[PDB]
């Protein structure tokens, strides 16, 4: 079938210093994909990760191609656009939908810890959703294997998003990957029911952080958060890595299997 | 523009 392999660039998802997102719509079927666009003047790494990536709350990678300095990524399309968008500054938003966002947002964190990925920088601006709102973990550039073979590898790169980080990053030369990650999860949780990031980063030198562990729930924005989601936050942000609830344990949460939204 | 697949 000739000019099935061509694609229209109709519209900017995203740009920035790293290159852009386009949307691209094929010239016969009119499938829609997403293709990240870069000039190669780390590439290599991202690809060999998305190759990996197989699950319903992943963005899917189709492929790539290549002329010359620049690569063309070919990636599932999301519609629904960014999680962040969906929060309402100051407010958040339902609670029942934050639950489902959530349960399946722990759907994609549980199927990249399985194959051994760590995604490094979880937060609303990279959580996207398709046409029936659901969620699709997004952009693997900070992405890396901590588990090959079966044995663990201990992380040191700092890297992800000050506000998202969990405090052993800025605190200990090494640590595991997966608490890394459950840590911007309960962030993410936070941002969702209050519409506001708790601290600008997890330090003691951060007034906000010091509340926190100095557990005043009725400043905000944990005043705005009910008290069993509250509940499942403090096990989550918890400040040693070696104590913070797991997400075997997260799923068995009072508040994580609470029936609160209808199907659609 | 375009891209090819």
């Amino acid at each position: 079938v000739p000019f099935v392999e061509d694609w229209d660039l109709v519209q900017t998802l995203g740009e920035g210093a790293y290159g852009e997102v386009q949307l691209a719509v094929n010239r016969v079927t009119e499938e829609a994909v997403a293709v990240k666009i870069v000039d190669m003047k780390n590439i290599k790494k991202e690809i060999c990760i998305n190759k990996m990536l197989n699950h319903e709350n992943v963005v899917k990678f189709y492929g790539h191609r290549r002329e010359g300095n620049i690569q063309y990524l070919f990636l599932e399309y999301c519609s629904g656009g960014e999680l962040f968008d969906r929060i309402e500054p100051d407010i958040g938003m339902p609670e029942p939908d934050a639950q489902r966002f959530f349960h399946q947002l722990m759907a994609g964190v549980v199927y990249l810890h399985g194959i051994g990925i760590t995604h490094r920088d979880i937060k609303p601006e990279n959580l996207l959703l398709d046409e029936r709102d659901n969620l699709k973990i997004s952009d693997f550039g900070l992405a890396t294997v901590f588990r090959y073979n079966n044995r663990e590898r201990l992380l040191n790169k700092m890297c992800g998003t000050l506000p998202y980080v969990a405090p052993e990053l800025l605190k200990r030369r090494e640590f595991h990957a997966e608490p890394v990650d459950v840590w911007s999860c309960g962030i993410v949780l936070t941002a969702m029911l209050a519409g506001e990031l708790p601290w600008d980063q997890p330090s003691d030198s951060c007034q906000e952080y010091s509340d926190w562990k100095e557990k005043k729930t009725y400043l905000n924005p944990w005043k705005k958060i009910d008290s069993a989601p509250l509940a499942l936050l403090h096990k989550i942000l918890v400040e040693n890595p070696s104590a913070r609830i797991t997400i075997p344990d997260i799923k068995k949460d009072r508040w994580y299997n609470k029936p609160l939204k209808k199907g659609a | 523009a375009s891209v090819s697949a």
